[PDB]
RNA sequence: UACCCGCAGAAGAAGCACCGGCUAACUCCGUGCCAGCAGCCGCGGUAAUACGGAGGGUGCAAGCGUUAAUCGGAAUUACUG
RNA sequence: GCUCAACGGAUAAAAGGUACUCCGGGGAUAACAGGCUGAUACCGCCCAAGAGUUCAUAUCGACGGCGGUGUUUGGCACCUCGAUGUCGGCUCAUCACAUCCUGGGGCUGAAGUAGGUCCCAAGGGUAUGGCUGUUCGCCAUUUAAAGUGGUACGCGAGCUG
RNA sequence: AGCCAGGAUGUUGGCUUAGAAGCAGCCAUCAUUUAAAGAAAGCGUAAUAGCUCACUGGUCGAGUCGGCCUGCGCGGAAGA
RNA sequence: ACUAUG
RNA sequence: CGCGGGGUGGAGCAGCUGGUAGCUCGUCGGGCUCAUAACCCGAAGGUCGUCGGUUCAAAUCCGGCCCCCGCAACCA
């Protein structure tokens, strides 16, 4: 009812009922920035229909919203070239097969010296130098998730954002204080007193 | 004539006990420290607690040698063992606050005036 | 004052990691009648 | 100096812990498995004598409580037993 | 009547190893040094989109373009097969300049100190150790500086092995 | 060519921009003053201002401005 | 020929 | 690069001799059970990596391009 198109990427059904996880792409215009308030934990309270007792349970579930987004210069490399070690007569002793590329910005180096041809060894050691600079995009990328994600896990019990309470028959956005008493409005879909009044009041 | 790999005793109280020379400072190709000369050193033996630990690299100044110093009249002072005072790496002041054994007038300068106070004997 | 969580170092997504901490965890309630509801003592007497 | 005599005017002089049971002393309002309490059992998930505040009450009282330490209770190292 | 297809068809009938090797030959033909070449390599210049808050050229410089050197990997097979003994280390060097330090300059996005870049300059000078057979490299601690090359990648009728 | 004087008025042309006043970027093609001046040629301000050329009168007194075609030259141009 | 879990 | 092999429902495999796509698991729907798993019944689903040729017709024959394996890269 905001006209976005709404794929399922991935599911997992639970063995009895509902789902363990799901992933939902959202095609459309200013999507992310509507939904980005809804990242957080959500707290249900009801008498469970699965409990053979019939006890008030108090489950939790995440939502998490994240948007999508879509060669190394010869100046930056020094290329030492030198003789090999090891077995094979006059030819090993003399020629300089072996290469050692080095990146001057970082410090990462490479070799090759498997080959007889210097030019194979160079374009081989260029490959490993591509790979080993792609690998320090993962160790910056992964260590500037778990920088930002270590001090988001700081926030703890606050991480829960909404409280749906289907037997006392009401609700609360815990950040704003915005409240309804119409439970089956919001579950069928009619959220927007929460989603706007977050944005407006700034998460 | 301290040179690289020479082991010296430590005249001060700083913690160290034996040390090894590892450069003679102040020149290319420079062979020897005599008395009053700065050398870079490493600590080998060191007493269980004290200002400095085994493996620390720092400067020292040579204050006694077996080869001996010479005085303008031809006179020689020899000592019986090689020895040095440990110094900070940057300020080049002493670390030790006491000094054991005699020392020499060859120190007598602006720079090592703190030592020739603390010495028991200057020869 | 910072919750000390039982997850180790979080690596990617922290909300989904705390969801699986004892911090969250189903809270069920004692029935006061029927089917798990027996008290010996009762709150006062 | 103790001690004794004179002067003025109720004047200058009351708090601390507790009140679910063990354990003497109970009701409102807030709060809603949160905040907190707690020696042990345990209390708190919208009518809380158990949390926080109020009013009242019990117990000590120039002290009252908390903690630490020893013996007791512990016949739980038993000679008595 | 033969995929005698190695197709003018050696027999009807046949695969390997030699670092235990041997003989005859070849520089007709390879490995090593030299030679010709210069794709590659190294050094330089031309164009100037853009970067440099403003400003192409203080400093850089995309897309492309023209050269030099003979230094690296090659290409060729001209020299040597009735022998031109190989990497590194030691000893002793010697030349070039495309200069690492010291000397003289110009511009600076040069206040000063301290740097950046370019031009001139080859007189002298231009580490010691740890690890590795190592050259190279990494590391430690110095230095005014620890320059890049040529000399059969200088030097075994000089040493090492 | 040199030498002296003038290079203005609506107007910071408009739009962008924290600011954009000729002169970061984008769009663009006026009349007026008349000797003539770009709705701007290069320095320069945080921005105006500042300087200065196109343009124009004065002064001075004989050849001069810059393309095409062709000859010979210079730099580009470092090694044991 | 049957069977596991809550 | 030199030689050879392989890309097929969601997964692992068969079909490659040109005219016909199967097997076990998974998915979906129905049952049994208080419910789930097993078990019983029923139904679907494959551009045959990709581009181009050859043929009346290409998963299949043939070529280029891409990815994936294996073997070889020796004597100085």
């Amino acid at each position: 009812s905001r006209g976005f198109k709404t794929e399922i990427i991935e599911e997992s059904e639970g063995e009895v009922a509902g789902i363990k996880s799901v992933t939902i792409k959202i095609s459309g215009d200013y999507a992310y920035g509507w939904l980005r308030t809804e990242t957080g934990v959500h707290r249900l309270v009801r008498k469970s229909p699965f409990d053979s007792g019939g006890r008030r349970h108090t489950s939790f579930s995440s939502a998490f919203v994240y948007p999508e987004v879509d060669e190394i210069n010869p100046a930056d490399l020094r290329i030492d070239v030198y003789r090999t070690s090891g077995a094979g007569g006059q030819h090993v002793n003399r020629t300089e097969s072996a290469v050692r590329i080095t990146h001057i910005p970082t410090g990462i180096v490479t070799q090759c010296q498997n080959d007889r041809s210097q030019h194979k060894n160079k374009d081989q050691a260029m490959k490993q130098m591509k790979a080993k600079l792609y690998e320090l995009e993962m160790q910056k990328k992964n260590a500037e998730k778990q920088a930002m994600e270590d001090n988001k896990s700081d926030i703890g019990w606050g991480s829960q954002i909404r409280s749906y309470v289907l037997d006392d028959s009401r609700i609360k956005d815990l950040r704003t204080g915005v409240e309804t008493r119409n439970t089956q409005a919001v579950l069928d879909g009619s959220l927007d007193q929460f989603i706007e009044a977050s944005l407006k009041a700034g998460l | 004539m301290i040179q690289e790999q020479t082991m010296l005793n430590v005249a001060d109280n700083s913690g160290a006990r034996r040390v090894m020379c590892i450069k003679v400072l102040g020149g290319s190709h420079r062979r020897y420290a005599g008395v009053g000369d700065i050398i870079k050193i490493t600590i080998k033996e060191a007493i269980p607690r004290g200002k400095v630990k085994k493996g620390d690299v720092l400067k020292a100044v040579v204050v006694r040698t077996k080869k001996g110093v010479r005085r303008p009249d031809g006179s020689v002072i020899r000592f019986d063992g090689n020895a040095c005072v440990l110094l900070n790496n940057n300020s080049e002041q002493p670390i030790g606050t006491r000094i054991f054994g005699p020392v020499t007038r060859e120190l007598r300068s602006e720079k090592f005036m703190k030592i020739i106070s603390l010495a028991p004997e200057v020869l | 004052s910072r919750y000390q969580h039982t997850k180790g170092q979080i690596k990617d997504n922290a909300i989904e990691a705390l969801l699986h901490d004892p911090l969250f965890r189903q809270r069920v309630e004692k029935n006061k009648k029927g089917k798990g509801s027996y008290m010996r003592k009762g709150k006062h007497g």
